[PDB]
RNA sequence: GCUUGAGUCUCGUAGAGGGGGGUAGAAUUCCAGGUGUAGCGGUGAAAUGCGUAGAGAUCUGGAGGAAUACCGGUGGCGAAGGCGGCCCCCUGGACGAAGACUGACGCUCAGGUGCGAAAGCGUGGGGAGCAAACAGGAUUAGAUACCCUGGUAGUCCACGCCGUAAACGAUGUCGACUUGGAGGUUGUGCCCUUGAGGCGUGGCUUCCGGAGCUAACGCGUUAAGUCGACCGCCUGGGGAGUA
């Protein structure tokens, strides 16, 4: 049944009453979530997740923190999937139409990186323009092209991603997310208990989500 | 504490001058800081402890 | 209060007085009676001393 | 003070409901029961339960349908400070007809639909919808 | 019947009227069917500040069980007597022996 | 506020037996007791305004209790006030 | 009739809860004396004041009244007012742990009754410090003030009046119900007491915050949320809490 070796639970006091039903913890000043209730939430989780991924999966593996950002620009990034691994530039969904050209400048630039003007102008402008592009790259990588409108959303840490999720809620976008003992649920349709800032429950489920979009209907 | 006659245990809850030392410094509990003071005030009255360091 | 300082030195060494008396209970008792207004004082001394 | 228990029922409900509380209990009585009945028989609660003898205990199982609580509102209407009584023709109908009014009569605690058919009337205990 | 501590301190120049006093106060309490759960003639002791001119004065401890009546007239006898430079009858809650 | 010896004595003078402590008549009597005891405390002092509040409480408590009994068993009421000596 | 609502009973606990009496040290003022000598005191600066009859400074003895430093703390008690040295006596309430007793005896309460800071009044005391009034010295254009040097009622005690305060949490009392978090304080059960603790279980209290409520600020299990019983009060500002 279990597969999460050592993600057991996490998070001490800072608990959110509403996250009681998914708790059975009480180990030394910290809750262990209800392991045996998290897995029935891979059922439903990766299910309506894939059930749409074959209907065609457009995702947004949204998850930040200089401590798991790169481990999101991964097979999470790779597949039928888009992502954000830095500061969730607010209104990026709700104001996509303004931000849509924050994109044109990323391309119309890199498309021009080993092309267009580049080694020319000044060797001032140079890295003094790749700073324009470096900045853009993180926070606005995964976006690059959005071909199929943001369709579901998968987030690592419910509340830490206040804004992201809120926006979804506003635009009618499923929001699949894992929620720590401390975080507010109910912002999340398909809620996933368990730790949300340890190198494992990430990768595990993260990489496990990459494994279900990346395959649904050949 | 338990007793005002304990001047020995008591003389480590007062300064050179003889001022009671606040619970905050000694880290005592509430219920006892009072028992402490009272025992001190007793012993001062019975000339078992100076009110003052003016002698 | 008391420093019975001994042999090899010339300096005052009485940092003692900045541990109790002087501007302590002295600046205190020097003036306006107070009464119920220290209560208003010390009521800010905890609102402060909470953090 | 304990003075009005029927409001307490109506309320313990109203409250617990709003607290998405599974069940709820309280001191029982002939009267509390007759209503817990109509409440169930009209399908505002799952099912009641009286578990005692010397100190009886009414227990109601609450219901939640969509995400909401089933009982959208529950008010007193008569009360010690001010008793209400309606004749048959003057009986009230809640939410135009949806939801109901609990009226005690010379032939027992029954709804407004009920008492209206029975061709009588009594003390209108409370409103539910 | 209640208890009390009690601890009168006497003027040096009246030192050996202490045996007579103890003798007296106990004869007094015993007399009224009261026990006496501790006794301690601390003798001449040095003072923590000079009280009344003169330093060093003769202490006496007691721990009695006796009725609010003899304990009354004690406190007075203590006043009447201008040889007992201090005195203080105290709490109670149950007898006591040894300490000090 | 009255003695265990004394309070006991009266339970045992008024109730069915020691243990029948909460009998109307007993309460009333052990109140009535403390009231009258007190009459001499407030004889001196008098300005013991605070303690006084407690004493009235005792009277108004007793008063309601006496009222109860009367309604219940009138027979027991009259005996009581006679024996306790009040209600001139 | 019933026992959970309300009482009574038992042993304890904490407390500036009240009333009375006793007592302690520190300082101030004053009185007396040693030493000592021209200043001290006060302000923004001054002056008035005080000192050559020796001031202030210092030391010693004494008288008197008033308040209780340190403890002391969003600490504690009380219905509110409001209650802080220590000790005894008298006394009110609250809380906890066991079970035993009464058996709806309860909640509220117009009228009524009691209590009720400070000031103020009446007779007698009492008077160190403080200080309305008043006097003097200054500041100012003026200065009936703020500042200074003085200082009477008063501030203290008993007895009796007065009955008001932003007397406020500006939030009436009682009861039932409704996510949480970190403290403070006070009982009590259990755990190799083997840790200065470990886990529970009541009373009171502070901060923060969820629903919900609000005009908003904010309140939020100590409600300003959800309901009930009863009482008090509001109905534009001014006139007027006046006639
Ligand atoms: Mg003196
Ligand atoms: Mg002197
Ligand atoms: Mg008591
Ligand atoms: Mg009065
Ligand atoms: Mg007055
Ligand atoms: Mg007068
Ligand atoms: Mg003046
Ligand atoms: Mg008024
Ligand atoms: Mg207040
Ligand atoms: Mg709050
Ligand atoms: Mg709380
Ligand atoms: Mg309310
Ligand atoms: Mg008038």
């Amino acid at each position: 049944m279990l597969k999460a070796g050592v993600h057991f639970g996490h998070q001490t006091r800072y608990w959110n009453p509403k996250m009681k039903p998914f708790i059975f913890g009480a180990r030394n000043k910290v809750h262990i979530i209800n392991l045996e209730k998290t897995v029935p939430m891979f059922n439903e989780a990766l299910a309506e997740l894939n059930k749409i991924a074959s209907r065609k999966g457009k995702i947004l593996f949204v998850g930040t923190k200089r401590a798991a950002s790169e481990a999101v620009k991964d097979a999470a990034l790779s597949c039928d999937q888009f992502f954000v691994n830095h500061r969730w530039l607010g209104g990026m969904l709700t104001n996509w139409k303004t931000v849509r050209q924050s994109i044109k400048r990323l391309k119309d630039l890199e498309t021009q990186s080993q092309d267009g003007t580049f080694d020319k102008l000044t060797k001032k402008e140079a890295l003094m323009r790749t700073r324009e592009l470096e900045k853009l790259e993180n926070s606005l990588g995964g976006i690059k092209d959005m071909g199929g409108l943001p369709d579901a959303l998968f987030v690592i840490d419910a509340d830490h991603e206040h804004i992201a999720i809120k926006e979804a809620n506003n635009l009618g976008i499923p929001v699949f997310a894992i929620v720590d003992t401390n975080s507010d649920p109910d912002g999340v349709d398909f809620v996933i208990p368990g730790n949300d800032d340890a190198i494992r429950a990430v990768t595990l489920y993260l990489g496990a989500v990459a494994a279900t979009v990346r395959e649904g209907r050949s | 504490e338990i007793d005002y006659k304990d001047i020995a245990t008591l003389k480590n809850y007062i300064t050179e001058s003889g001022k009671i030392v606040p619970s905050r410094i000694t880290g005592t509990r509430a219920k006892y800081q009072r028992q402490l003071a009272r025992a001190i005030k007793r012993a001062r009255y019975l000339s078992l402890l100076p009110y003052t360091d003016r002698h | 209060i008391k420093v019975r300082e001994n042999e090899p030195f010339d300096v005052a060494l009485r940092r003692f007085k900045r541990s109790c008396e002087k501007a302590g209970v002295l600046a205190e008792v020097r003036r306006r009676e107070f009464y119920e207004k220290p209560t208003t004082e010390r009521k800010r001394a905890k609102a402060s001393a909470v953090k | 003070s304990m003075q009005d228990p029927i409001a307490d029922m109506l309320t313990r409900i109203r409250n617990g409901q709003a607290a998405n509380k599974a069940a709820v209990t309280m001191p029982s009585s002939k009267l509390k029961v007759a209503i817990a009945n109509v409440l169930k028989e009209e399908g505002f609660i799952e099912d009641f339960k009286v578990e005692g003898d010397t100190k009886p205990e009414l227990e109601l199982t609450l219901k939640y349908f969509q995400g909401k609580a089933v009982v959208e509102s529950i008010q007193r209407v008569s009360r010690p400070g001010l008793r209400i009584y309606k004749r048959k023709d003057e009986l009230p109908k809640v939410m135009a007809g949806l939801g109901i009014a609990v009226v005690s009569t010379s032939k027992g605690v029954m709804t407004d639909r009920a008492a209206r058919q029975a061709g009588l009337g009594g003390e209108i205990i409370c409103y539910v919808a | 019947m209640r208890h009390y501590e009690i601890v009168f301190m006497v003027h040096p120049d009246q030192s050996e009227q202490v045996p007579g006093m103890i003798e007296r106060y106990t004869a007094a309490i015993t007399g009224a069917e009261g026990k006496i759960h501790r006794l301690e003639d601390w003798g001449r002791r040095q003072l923590a500040y000079p009280i009344n001119k003169l330093h060093k004065a003769h202490y006496v401890l007691m721990n009695v069980e006796a009725p609010q009546e003899v304990i009354d007239e004690l406190e007075t006898t203590f006043r009447f007597n201008d040889a007992v430079i201090r005195s203080m009858v105290m709490r109670t809650k149950h007898a006591v022996t040894e300490a000090s | 506020s009255l003695s265990t010896e004394a309070t006991a004595k009266i339970v045992s003078e008024f109730g069915r037996d020691a243990n029948d402590t909460g009998s109307t008549e007993v309460q009333v009597a052990l109140l009535t007791a403390q009231i009258n005891h007190l009459q001499g405390h407030f004889a001196e002092h008098k300005k013991d305004h605070h303690s006084r509040r407690g004493l009235l409480r005792m009277v108004s408590q007793r008063r309601k209790l006496l009222d109860y009994l009367k309604r219940k068993d009138v027979a027991r009421y009259t005996q009581l006030i006679e024996r306790l000596g009040l209600r001139r």
